[PDB]
RNA sequence: CUGACUGGGGCCUGUAGAGCACUGAUAGGGCUAGGGGGCCCACCAGCCUACCAAACCCUGUCAAACUCCGAAGGGUCCCAGGUGGAGCCUGGGAGUGAGGGCGCGAGCGAUAACGUCCGCGUCCGAGCGCGGGAACAACCGAGACCGCCAGCUAAGGCCCCCAAGUCUGGGCUAAGUGGUAAAGGAUGUGGCGCCGCGAAGACAGCCAGGAGGUGGCUUAGAAGCAGCCAUCCUUUAAAGAGUGCGUAAUAGCUCACUGGUCGAGUGGCGCCGCGCCGAAAAUGAUCGGGGCUUAAGCCCAGCGCCGAAGCUGCGGGUCUGGG
RNA sequence: CGCCUCCUAAAAGGUAACGGAGGCGCCCAAAGGUCCCCUCAGGCGGGACGGAAAUCCGCCGGAGAGCGCAAGGGUAGAAGG
RNA sequence: CGAUCAACGGAUAAAAGUUACCCCGGGGAUAACAGGCUGAUCUCCCCCGAGCGUCCACAGCGGCGGGGAGGUUUGGCACCUCGAUGUCGGCUCGUCGCAUCCUGGGGCUGAAGAAGGUCCCAAGGGUUGGGCUGUUCGCCCAUUAAAGCGGCACGCGAGCUG
RNA sequence: UCCCCCGUGCCCAUAGCGGCGUGGAACCACCCGUUCCCAUUCCGAACACGGAAGUGAAACGCGCCAGCGCCGAUGGUACUGGGCGGGCGACCGCCUGGGAGAGUAGGUCGGUGCGGGGGA
């Protein structure tokens, strides 16, 4: 007797980075996701990878827009 | 196997292990009560692994026994039968010289050898069916 | 006996009892049900069981309905073997059964009939059971 | 269930919205040409054109390319100056093309 | 024919002491009004194991008020097997959709011949005035064989009812009986092992 | 002053629960491909279904790797409270990298282990110091600086061993249950609640009858106790074409049943209490013991007391802080 | 025995077991960049060879297709043709 | 650019076996004996009453399932013991349990009698000699009122045997 | 600031499906052509240009309808942060604070911002 499993890969430590109301800085990594779970709204730029960094220094909004899809934005300072 | 008829036995192997063949009993012997058929063995260490194999040897001499008892019946029977005087003994005979094909149960002899040694012949059974009757029958 | 014809998984965790049913706990087919009292794993052997009990009872004739289904695996470990190495296999199919789900119900019998059938049945299952009878609060349902 | 016609027209235009500049949006019906340059951060019109409202008259093309000269003088007016061209639906030729020639002549910026 | 049960106004009262006090918590409501109420358990279910949701219960209130209502849920405690709550559905002089029992009058020929009859629906939902409420609703089942059916569509609907479910909603069927003969083959009966749906590069 | 913790506010989430919209599972109907068995046929069409049965639909359900839904919570940021053997920053010195029990959440296991592997917490570890639990690291109480022949309490207790009530009010249990266990069984016993049956006199005893047609698929000769198919009716209570002795022939006793009697309630559910059986293991027994029965048991409601190294009182030591 | 996906994981992250299931050790000179244009699977009806399914016509259709390969997330207001 | 340095943070450029001839340093951090926890397996007892038993569910039986008891089997775990807890069987000596083999008492019987079956009570005493085999166990011979089953570190090697 | 239409945004089905009715003065569409620009793996269907004889049939706009789809309380419950209890356990209760989902009543054949052309 013996298994054929026991093989899992690396968490990833996927997720939203920063929240709504925070203080970032431009380049500051907003989420991590794997496609688009949130969409790159005003002031913020999408990697390859679908990651979403702030644009410009501001504060996180997010916003629900339905079958449009969350997005996030940042507001400048 | 079923188990109403199994008196199991157990206790302790015989030879080499060292201290566990001394107190470890692990010798599974088994004892089919109707049949008599006593199948016993110490192979493996556990008695479970011994259990495996006492089990299946117990099926192959209840199915070697009983299959000997019914081909052991049947060639009692066929020899009786065919009969070792296939030479010239018990049923019936087929002439070709002059047709007559009789039957020495009874005795009625007839030239339906074209009729019969050609084709069906589910009537000239009938005698040796209804004579079988009366022979019962009356007596 | 029942047992599903596929599934997605072999092997199923075990999971908990908590609580009463999630639903089925009012009599929805036949005219009286065999309710549980008590939380189990109940297997497809229990079923059957309880199941040709009422059959050849009622002899000819009347309506079994079987409410409870064993989709979960149960597994065990051959005998004598240690722990690890893996997952046991595959034995058999468990029902899970909590406080208040009917798990069988009649119809096409008299009352008596239908009284000393779920019992006998009553009688092959791992726990304790009630009968009851269709009633408005049924219906309501 | 959108149509070839709707797709086209917010493939094109979602593009343009991305780069945050003033939309010049282009309406083309079979007789008239429209041009509204539009603040989609406020949701506002600021500046309009159409040959519609300037009587305009004789052959399509050059009428949409005074359109598109009207649309830049009002604008300039108003400090509009850069601005990006909402194409909708059309491709950029003929009408919607001589529009866009226009408002380029005009000192609008794209 | 029609039934009467005393009913309460409550406020903040706990529904666990209520019913520690025999009372059974509840709410009465339609599109004008909503209040939450109080009933005799003992006294209502007196009045519920008859009326069900399919007769009128009329609710005597303590301001003197006295309002025609159908039971239009009921809250089962999943353990015990005994209500916690009902709703009333105060009714006007609106048409109102509703329950109406059903009654399967004669003995099938199926029934007859040893087969039982399900009766898959032991009511029929309905558009109907209030001042307009049946009783019942007779259908003949004496005509069906093992196996046969019959459908909402067979129903004769007595003047004012409007049928609220699909024609095609079947509402009684004869099956064949349960049978000690057929024992025999289903334990003799082998099944397939189940087979796992293939997952990955086997699908 | 930025800390743990806490208040408000914003946002992130897919668990408990629940649901079946998807992935599958799924019983029973309906509806109907496909086959199956049966008809009539091969002229190729034509009919049956209580066989199996896709989809679809209805009722009813299941799921870690299903979700149309979806909490409590948790995380994180902002403003506030929070001066703590708090927090940040830079350096010097380590020890540890075998943990364990408990509660909760899971997996593994067998819904086994003083089992095993994770998560949250906790205690032991290092509190094998103190009080309770008969004794007992981790259960309950409680963080021991030293001294006191002073006080208040905690868990637990207050009949004697053994400090404090043989305290007070109302119940329950006769099993020493308590003072060691399950399915399941049982007119033990005690409550509530709600339906039946009850004046042409009941349940139980005595009394008088308790029949007549009298055979059937019908036979191993038994109209009625032989296996079924039987359940018509009548001699102006109206008494089975039959439950217990003789029967491959009959007696005769008997009930259900009717009347006559003597002179007052009876049966059924459901929720709750406390007890009974089920209950057999190895040195001598026992709930710690002795002993306990309107209790010294159990449930409810009370007042009082005992009780520690906790708290207070009083005196002292030392460190830190404030004068 | 390293790497990926899902679960176990207890709604942030992370989290073990010889726990439950699958994959990788490549591939593409276009299967890449940018412009433009286009919308799927499936179901019903119509239709020479021609069928369950070639191609053609029509209606129904929010995504259940496709996205080179496992799984998940994502996606036609394209990332697909 | 040369890595199945794939034992994939990759000890050398370069490497397999055996020891019962064995040795040291350690560990009850870790197995084999016994104990312990557990009771899957094992033994025994119940629940249900399908059907058997000419008739008759329960004289005697008990389909499919259900709940326990015990701690004698084989295991699971790795908790005391590896600066040592000597292991099978035999002999000697016992002692205890009772789920009773005999004897004593009793209920039911498909108990005529005699002899049986089964269940209840009951642990006071008794429970043979041989052949085989290291055997426990088991088979067999001749008997018997009977030729019980288990616990005690599968009792007992500072008592012996080996 | 009112009504109709044409653009273009926001809310993200209370906005959708279906059915019916309605509109061509204006706008929009079909429509007429295929010389020209441009275009079809074939096709002026589409894309595109030049047009104004016709039609609101299609499409679109605007109404009405609750068969479907969508939304959906109030009660009560599940579950639960913290606090307690009970059971040999599988598991069950109490207190305090929070509080579903399904279902029921019901709601819905959209609302609104900007700029145009027209109308009072
Ligand atoms: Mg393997
Ligand atoms: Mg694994
Ligand atoms: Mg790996
Ligand atoms: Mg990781
Ligand atoms: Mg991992
Ligand atoms: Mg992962
Ligand atoms: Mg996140
Ligand atoms: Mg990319
Ligand atoms: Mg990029
Ligand atoms: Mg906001
Ligand atoms: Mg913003
Ligand atoms: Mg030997
Ligand atoms: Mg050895
Ligand atoms: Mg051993
Ligand atoms: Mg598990
Ligand atoms: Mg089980
Ligand atoms: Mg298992
Ligand atoms: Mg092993
Ligand atoms: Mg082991
Ligand atoms: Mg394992
Ligand atoms: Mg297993
Ligand atoms: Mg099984
Ligand atoms: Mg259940
Ligand atoms: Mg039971
Ligand atoms: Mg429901
Ligand atoms: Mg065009
Ligand atoms: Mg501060
Ligand atoms: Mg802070
Ligand atoms: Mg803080
Ligand atoms: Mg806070
Ligand atoms: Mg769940
Ligand atoms: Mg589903
Ligand atoms: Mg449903
Ligand atoms: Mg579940
Ligand atoms: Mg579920
Ligand atoms: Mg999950
Ligand atoms: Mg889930
Ligand atoms: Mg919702
Ligand atoms: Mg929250
Ligand atoms: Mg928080
Ligand atoms: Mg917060
Ligand atoms: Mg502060
Ligand atoms: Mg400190
Ligand atoms: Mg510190
Ligand atoms: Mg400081
Ligand atoms: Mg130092
Ligand atoms: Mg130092
Ligand atoms: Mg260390
Ligand atoms: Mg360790
Ligand atoms: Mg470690
Ligand atoms: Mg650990
Ligand atoms: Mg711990
Ligand atoms: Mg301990
Ligand atoms: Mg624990
Ligand atoms: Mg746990
Ligand atoms: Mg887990
Ligand atoms: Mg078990
Ligand atoms: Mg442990
Ligand atoms: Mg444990
Ligand atoms: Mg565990
Ligand atoms: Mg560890
Ligand atoms: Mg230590
Ligand atoms: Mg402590
Ligand atoms: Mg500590
Ligand atoms: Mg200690
Ligand atoms: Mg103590
Ligand atoms: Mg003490
Ligand atoms: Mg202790
Ligand atoms: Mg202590
Ligand atoms: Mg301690
Ligand atoms: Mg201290
Ligand atoms: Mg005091
Ligand atoms: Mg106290
Ligand atoms: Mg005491
Ligand atoms: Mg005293
Ligand atoms: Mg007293
Ligand atoms: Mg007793
Ligand atoms: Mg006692
Ligand atoms: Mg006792
Ligand atoms: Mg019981
Ligand atoms: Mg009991
Ligand atoms: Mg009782
Ligand atoms: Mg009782
Ligand atoms: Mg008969
Ligand atoms: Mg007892
Ligand atoms: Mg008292
Ligand atoms: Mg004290
Ligand atoms: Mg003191
Ligand atoms: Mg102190
Ligand atoms: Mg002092
Ligand atoms: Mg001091
Ligand atoms: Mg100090
Ligand atoms: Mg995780
Ligand atoms: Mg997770
Ligand atoms: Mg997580
Ligand atoms: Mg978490
Ligand atoms: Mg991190
Ligand atoms: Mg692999
Ligand atoms: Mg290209
Ligand atoms: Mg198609
Ligand atoms: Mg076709
Ligand atoms: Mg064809
Ligand atoms: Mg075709
Ligand atoms: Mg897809
Ligand atoms: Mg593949
Ligand atoms: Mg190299
Ligand atoms: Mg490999
Ligand atoms: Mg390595
Ligand atoms: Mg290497
Ligand atoms: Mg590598
Ligand atoms: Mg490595
Ligand atoms: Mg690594
Ligand atoms: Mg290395
Ligand atoms: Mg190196
Ligand atoms: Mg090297
Ligand atoms: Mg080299
Ligand atoms: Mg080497
Ligand atoms: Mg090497
Ligand atoms: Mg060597
Ligand atoms: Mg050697
Ligand atoms: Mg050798
Ligand atoms: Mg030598
Ligand atoms: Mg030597
Ligand atoms: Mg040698
Ligand atoms: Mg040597
Ligand atoms: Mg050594
Ligand atoms: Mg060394
Ligand atoms: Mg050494
Ligand atoms: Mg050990
Ligand atoms: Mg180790
Ligand atoms: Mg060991
Ligand atoms: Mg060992
Ligand atoms: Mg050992
Ligand atoms: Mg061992
Ligand atoms: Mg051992
Ligand atoms: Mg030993
Ligand atoms: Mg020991
Ligand atoms: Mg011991
Ligand atoms: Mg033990
Ligand atoms: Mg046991
Ligand atoms: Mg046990
Ligand atoms: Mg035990
Ligand atoms: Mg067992
Ligand atoms: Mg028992
Ligand atoms: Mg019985
Ligand atoms: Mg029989
Ligand atoms: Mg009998
Ligand atoms: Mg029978
Ligand atoms: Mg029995
Ligand atoms: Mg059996
Ligand atoms: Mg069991
Ligand atoms: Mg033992
Ligand atoms: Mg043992
Ligand atoms: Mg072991
Ligand atoms: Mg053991
Ligand atoms: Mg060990
Ligand atoms: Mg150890
Ligand atoms: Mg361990
Ligand atoms: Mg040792
Ligand atoms: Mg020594
Ligand atoms: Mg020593
Ligand atoms: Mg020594
Ligand atoms: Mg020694
Ligand atoms: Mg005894
Ligand atoms: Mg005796
Ligand atoms: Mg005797
Ligand atoms: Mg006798
Ligand atoms: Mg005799
Ligand atoms: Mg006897
Ligand atoms: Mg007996
Ligand atoms: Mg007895
Ligand atoms: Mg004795
Ligand atoms: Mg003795
Ligand atoms: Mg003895
Ligand atoms: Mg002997
Ligand atoms: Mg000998
Ligand atoms: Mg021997
Ligand atoms: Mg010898
Ligand atoms: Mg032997
Ligand atoms: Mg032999
Ligand atoms: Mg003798
Ligand atoms: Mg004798
Ligand atoms: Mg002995
Ligand atoms: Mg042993
Ligand atoms: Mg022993
Ligand atoms: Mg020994
Ligand atoms: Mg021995
Ligand atoms: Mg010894
Ligand atoms: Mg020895
Ligand atoms: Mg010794
Ligand atoms: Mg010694
Ligand atoms: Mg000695
Ligand atoms: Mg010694
Ligand atoms: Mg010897
Ligand atoms: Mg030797
Ligand atoms: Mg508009
Ligand atoms: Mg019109
Ligand atoms: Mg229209
Ligand atoms: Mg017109
Ligand atoms: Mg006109
Ligand atoms: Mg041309
Ligand atoms: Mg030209
Ligand atoms: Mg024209
Ligand atoms: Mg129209
Ligand atoms: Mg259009
Ligand atoms: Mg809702
Ligand atoms: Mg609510
Ligand atoms: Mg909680
Ligand atoms: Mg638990
Ligand atoms: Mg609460
Ligand atoms: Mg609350
Ligand atoms: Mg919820
Ligand atoms: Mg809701
Ligand atoms: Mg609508
Ligand atoms: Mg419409
Ligand atoms: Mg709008
Ligand atoms: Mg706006
Ligand atoms: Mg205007």
């Amino acid at each position: 007797g013996s298994t054929r499993n026991g093989r899992d890969s690396q968490a990833k430590r996927l997720g939203v980075k920063r929240y709504e109301g925070q203080v970032v800085r431009a380049g500051n990594i907003l989420v991590r996701q794997r496609g688009t779970r949130f969409k790159p709204g005003k002031n913020v730029g999408m990697g390859r990878d679908f990651t979403l960094f702030a644009l410009v220094d501001g504060v996180v909004e997010f916003q629900d827009r339905g079958r449009l899809g969350r997005y996030v934005h940042v507001r400048p300072l | 196997i079923n188990p109403a008829d199994l008196r199991i036995d157990t206790f302790r192997s015989s030879g080499a292990g060292g201290q566990h063949v001394n107190t470890t009993d692990s010798a599974i012997r088994i004892t089919h009560l109707p049949t008599g058929i006593v199948v016993e063995c110490q192979d493996e260490r556990s008695q479970h692994k011994n259990k495996a194999k006492a089990l299946s040897v117990l099926g192959a001499r209840i199915h070697a026994a009983e299959m000997a008892k019914r081909q052991q019946a049947e060639a009692s029977t066929r020899r009786n039968l065919l009969g070792s005087g296939d030479r010239s003994d018990r049923n019936r005979t087929y002439n070709f010289p002059q047709g007559r094909v009789t039957d020495h149960r009874i005795n009625l002899t007839l030239y339906r050898l074209d009729e019969v040694m050609e084709g069906k012949l589910d009537m000239l059974i009938e005698p040796i069916i209804q004579e079988h009757q009366a022979d019962q029958l009356a007596a | 006996m029942l047992m599903p014809r596929r599934m997605k998984y072999r092997k199923q965790q075990r999971g908990r009892l908590k609580g009463a049913t999630k639903g089925g706990d009012y009599v929805a087919f036949g005219d009286y049900g065999l309710v549980a009292l008590e939380p189990a794993w109940i297997t497809a052997q229990q079923i059957e069981a309880a199941r040709v009990a009422m059959v050849r009872h009622f002899r000819r004739g009347g309506k079994i309905f079987i409410r409870i289904f064993p989709d979960k695996p149960y597994t065990k470990k051959p005998l004598e073997v240690r722990m690890g190495k893996g997952k046991g296999n595959v034995e058999g199919y468990v029902a899970v059964v909590k406080p208040g789900r009917v798990m069988f119900e009649v119809a096409g019998v008299t009352e008596e009939q239908a009284m000393e059938a779920l019992r006998i049945a009553g009688h092959k299952l791992p726990i304790k059971t009630k009968i009851v009878r269709r009633d408005a609060y049924d219906e309501a349902q | 269930r959108l149509t070839a016609y709707e797709r086209r027209k917010f493939r094109v235009r979602n593009r343009i919205k991305r780069t945050g500049r003033l939309r010049l949006s282009v309406f083309r019906s079979l007789k008239h040409i429209y041009a509204q340059i539009i603040d989609d951060e406020k949701g506002v019109t600021l500046v309009s054109a159409s040959s519609l409202a300037l009587k305009l008259k004789g052959n399509k093309t050059e009428v949409a390319r005074q359109v598109g000269r009207a649309l830049a003088e009002k604008a300039l007016a108003l400090g509009i100056k850069q601005v990006a061209f909402d194409r909708g639906p059309y491709k950029y030729h003929g009408r919607v093309k001589a529009l866009a020639e226009g408002a380029r002549e005009g000192g609008l910026e794209f | 024919m029609e039934y009467r049960l005393k009913a309460y106004y409550r406020e903040g009262e706990k529904p666990s002491a209520l019913r520690r006090a025999g009372k059974l918590p509840g709410v009465m409501y339609n599109r004008h009004l909503n209040r939450k109420v109080y009933v005799d358990l003992v006294e209502f279910d007196k009045v519920f194991r008859q009326a069900s949701i399919h007769h009128v219960i009329v609710l005597e209130l303590p301001d003197g008020q006295s309002l025609p209502t159908l039971v239009r849920q009921v809250n089962l405690d999943k353990r015990r097997r005994r209500p916690e709550h009902v709703d009333f559905f105060v009714l006007s002089d609106e048409p109102v959709e509703m329950y109406v029992p059903l009654r399967f009058v004669g003995t099938p020929a199926g029934v007859r011949a040893g087969g039982v009859l399900q009766e898959i629906h032991r009511d029929i939902l309905v558009k109907v005035s209030p001042r307009n409420i049946p009783e019942f609703i007779e259908v003949d089942v004496s005509g069906l064989e093992i196996g046969d059916s019959l459908h909402a569509s067979d129903l004769k609907l007595p003047p004012g009812v409007e049928l609220a479910v699909s024609p095609e909603e079947t509402i009684a069927a004869v099956v064949p009986p349960e049978d000690v003969e057929k024992l025999a083959e289903e334990a003799a009966a082998e099944v397939a092992e189940p087979e796992v749906i293939k997952k990955g590069k086997e699908e």
